[PDB]
Parts: C-alpha cells; sequence; structure tokens
C-alpha cells in the first residue's frame, strides 16, 4: 500500500518489488524501497555493459577476437565495476 | 592477451531516488 513510481518505466510499484529500468543505455536493477518517500534504489553493480549489451555477473559468451580471428571466452565478473574479461580459448 | 573492460571510474553504480 506504500508504493513507488518510476518515471523511466512509467510504472507504479509496491515496496519490495524489483524490476529492470532502462536508463543511460544500460539496464538497471531497481528495488522499490518506499521508506516514507517512494524511494527507489537502482544499481548496475551486478551487471556488465559491453558492445551494446547488458550482462549479469556470471554470464559467459564466446566470440572471435576482432583482429586475430581466434575464439574468446568472455565472462562478466562484475566486482562492483562492470568488470568483464575475454580470454582466448 | 586477455582482453578486459569495466565501467568508467566515475560512473556511479548505485543510486537512490525519492
Amino acid at each position: 500500500e506504500e508504493t513507488c513510481f518510476d518515471k523511466y518505466t512509467g510504472n507504479t510499484y509496491r515496496v519490495g518489488d524489483t524490476y529492470e529500468r532502462p536508463k543511460d543505455s544500460m539496464i538497471w536493477d531497481c528495488t522499490c524501497i518506499g521508506a516514507g518517500r517512494g524511494r527507489i534504489s537502482c544499481t548496475i553493480a551486478n551487471r556488465c555493459h559491453e558492445g551494446g549489451q547488458s550482462y549479469k555477473i556470471g554470464d559467459t559468451w564466446r566470440r572471435p577476437h576482432e583482429t586475430g580471428g581466434y575464439m574468446l571466452e568472455c565472462v562478466c565478473l562484475g566486482n562492483g565495476k562492470g568488470e568483464w574479461t575475454c580470454k582466448p580459448i | 592477451e586477455t582482453l578486459t573492460g569495466q565501467y568508467d571510474k566515475n560512473l556511479v553504480t548505485t543510486v537512490e531516488e525519492e
């Protein structure tokens, strides 16, 4: 019965609801907090954003090295800073 | 080499709005 309103998604939420918010060419993980002020907390700290794509921590993908042509395995490590690595495999 | 990237140092990762 306490709610939040998110102008980016245009939706109204209940305290405790979690949802994705597209903003600044990223996806954010948002939580409706409420706290007597319709507080929303949103974070990209559990994601990586690379190459026009949003990844979650733990995601892995493979792609050729753009110059070398050999295969890479990429991983979203996150670590509070969108840290990804791509390792030749 | 292993390629690597991360968010800009000055990008805030967690924000609150009321």
